[PDB]
C-alpha cells in the first residue's frame, strides 16, 4: 500500500486549497478503510479534519473546526481522494497528510497505518520565486583529515519547501540540507553539503539536484574545486 | 478526549530505557470489546508519522521489538526498552475511540551522546553569486555534540553584526550529532571592501574558539 500527494504550493487568501492522494495497493472504496486527511501546524500539533468511507454508499465526516468549509471526495476512476478547504485565510498554513484507517468486521475504528508524505500549502499574496543555486566549492578551507566538504547554497526562494537530492539520489551518507532560514525580504533560502573523501575529487562528479515544486523550478549545479587565478606574484 | 504527555521532551544516552507518558481526559476502554483505542506514532522531521503501537499494547508489523505500549484504559505508556540512535523522533499517542480523533501533543526524543567538536569549514561567495551584486560567506559547523554552539563572524578583525543568519540540523539518525550553517551575506561592494573574513567558533568540545578564515581575492 502506497498513498501518494499531489505537490507544495502556494494558494492565495480567500481561495480554495485543493490536494489529491492517490492510492496504489488498496481501493478507495475497500470495505475496510476509511481515507483520513490531518494537518500538522506549529502549536495546534497534528490535528484530524475529516474522512470519507465507503460501507454501502459514500460517507464524509469532518471535524468541527472546518465545518462546512471542507470536501473530501472520493475518485473511484483514479482510485484517489482529494481535499478542498474553502476560504482560506494565512493562518490556514500547515502540512497536510493523507492516511488510511484500518477497520475490519466488528471493529468500526482503527488506528492510521499507511500516510501520505505530507504537502506543506503556503496561504499568501506573494507570488512564487524560484531560488538562484549557488556551488558551495570544495577547498583548502573545507578539508579536515581526508575528508572534503561541498555543498549548494539555495537562495531567495518562496514559498517554502525547495527539495535537495546529490547525483539524483544515489549520494545521501554524510549530506546535511539544513532547515530553511527566513531572511529579511519575506524570501528562504538554505545550504545542503555533504563530506565525500577528499581523494576522489578528481574522479567523482557531485551535483546538487534542487527542485523548487511551487514555481516549477529545477536546477541541477556540478560542484567542484575552484580554479585558482589569485595571488598574483610569486 | 484531550490527549497529554509527559514529558515534553527527554535526552538519555544509547542503550538506555525510555517511558514516554499519555493520558487521555476519559476512558478509551470500550466496555463491548475490552480494547483500548489508543495509538502510538513515531515521526521524524520531514517524515509522515509512523505506527508503532495500536489497541495500547499490540505492536505494529515490522516495527522493533523494543517499542511496547502498555495502559489502563486513561494512562498509557510508550517503552523504548534500549535506545537507539535512530529513535530520535517525536512520539504521539492518539485516541481512535470517539469523534473527533484526537492527537496528543508529542514528546521528543533525544540521545545524550559524547561531547564531539565540530568540525568547522568556510567557503567565499561564488564568483556566479557576486555577478549577482550579492555575496554570500557560509561558515559550516560539522558533526558536533552537544547542540549548543555559538559562531561570530569578523571581517577583517572587526566583529560583525545583524547581517548573519544561521540555522542548526535536527539530531543526526546514525551518530546522534548536530550540525550548523551560518550565512553571512553583505552586497559585492561591502564585500570587496575586506580582506579577512573569519567565522570564530565556541564549542565545549573546543579548548578555545577555533577561527576558520580566508583572504578574499587570494590563493
Amino acid at each position: 500500500v502506497q498513498l501518494q500527494q499531489s505537490g507544495p504550493g502556494l494558494v492565495k487568501p480567500s481561495q480554495t486549497l485543493s490536494l489529491t492522494c492517490a492510492i496504489s495497493g488498496d481501493s478507495v472504496s475497500s470495505n475496510s478503510a476509511a481515507w483520513n486527511w490531518i494537518r500538522q501546524s506549529p502549536s495546534r500539533g497534528l490535528e484530524w479534519l475529516g474522512k470519507t468511507y465507503y460501507r454501502f454508499k459514500w460517507y464524509s465526516d469532518y471535524a468541527v473546526s472546518v465545518k462546512g468549509r471542507i470536501t473530501i471526495n472520493p475518485d473511484t476512476s483514479k482510485n484517489q481522494f482529494s481535499l478542498q478547504l474553502n476560504s482560506v485565510t494565512p493562518e490556514d498554513t500547515a502540512v497536510f497528510y493523507c492516511t488510511r484507517e484500518s477497520t475490519t468486521y466488528d471493529l468500526l475504528a482503527g488506528p492510521f497505518d499507511y500516510w501520505g508524505q505530507g504537502t506543506l500549502v503556503t496561504v499568501s499574496s506573494a507570488s512564487t520565486k524560484g531560488p538562484s543555486v549557488f556551488p558551495l566549492a570544495p577547498s583548502s578551507k573545507s578539508t579536515s583529515g581526508g575528508t572534503a566538504a561541498l555543498g549548494c547554497l539555495v537562495k531567495d526562494y518562496f514559498p517554502e519547501p525547495v527539495t535537495v537530492s546529490w547525483n539524483s539520489g544515489a549520494l545521501t551518507s554524510g549530506v546535511h540540507t539544513f532547515p530553511a532560514v527566513l531572511q529579511s525580504s519575506g524570501l528562504y533560502s538554505l545550504s545542503s553539503v555533504v563530506t565525500v573523501p577528499s581523494s576522489s575529487l578528481g574522479t567523482q562528479t557531485y551535483i546538487c539536484n534542487v527542485n523548487h515544486k511551487p514555481s516549477n523550478t529545477k536546477v541541477d549545479k556540478k560542484v567542484e574545486p575552484k580554479s585558482c587565478h589569485h595571488h598574483h606574484h610569486h | 478526549i484531550v490527549m497529554t504527555q509527559s514529558p515534553d521532551s527527554l535526552a538519555v544516552s544509547l542503550g538506555e530505557r525510555a517511558t514516554i507518558n499519555c493520558k487521555s481526559s476519559q476512558t478509551v476502554l470500550y466496555s463491548s470489546n475490552n480494547k483500548k483505542y489508543l495509538a502510538w506514532y513515531q515521526q521524524k522531521p520531514g517524515q509522515p508519522p509512523n505506527l508503532l503501537i495500536y489497541w495500547a499494547s499490540t505492536r505494529e508489523s515490522g516495527v522493533p521489538d523494543r517499542f511496547s505500549g502498555s495502559g489502563s484504559g486513561t494512562d498509557f505508556t510508550l517503552t523504548i526498552s534500549s535506545l537507539q540512535a535512530e529513535d530520535v523522533a517525536v512520539y504521539y499517542c492518539q485516541q481512535y475511540y470517539s469523534t473527533p480523533f484526537t492527537f496528543g501533543p508529542g514528546t521528543k526524543v533525544e540521545i545524550k551522546r559524547t561531547v564531539a567538536a565540530p568540525s568547522v569549514f568556510i567557503f567565499p561567495p561564488s564568483d556566479e553569486q557576486l555577478k549577482s551584486g550579492t555575496a554570500s560567506v557560509v561558515c559550516l559547523l560539522n558533526n558536533f555534540y552537544p547542540r549548543e554552539a555559538k559562531v561570530q563572524w569578523k571581517v577583517d578583525n572587526a566583529l560583525q553584526s545583524g547581517n548573519s543568519q544561521e540555522s542548526v540540523t535536527e539530531q543526526d539518525s546514525k551518530d546522534s550529532t548536530y550540525s550548523l550553517s551560518s550565512t553571512l551575506t553583505l552586497s559585492k561592494a561591502d564585500y570587496e571592501k575586506h580582506k579577512v573574513y573569519a567565522c570564530e567558533v565556541t564549542h565545549q568540545g573546543l579548548s578555545s574558539p577555533v577561527t576558520k578564515s580566508f583572504n578574499r581575492g587570494e590563493c
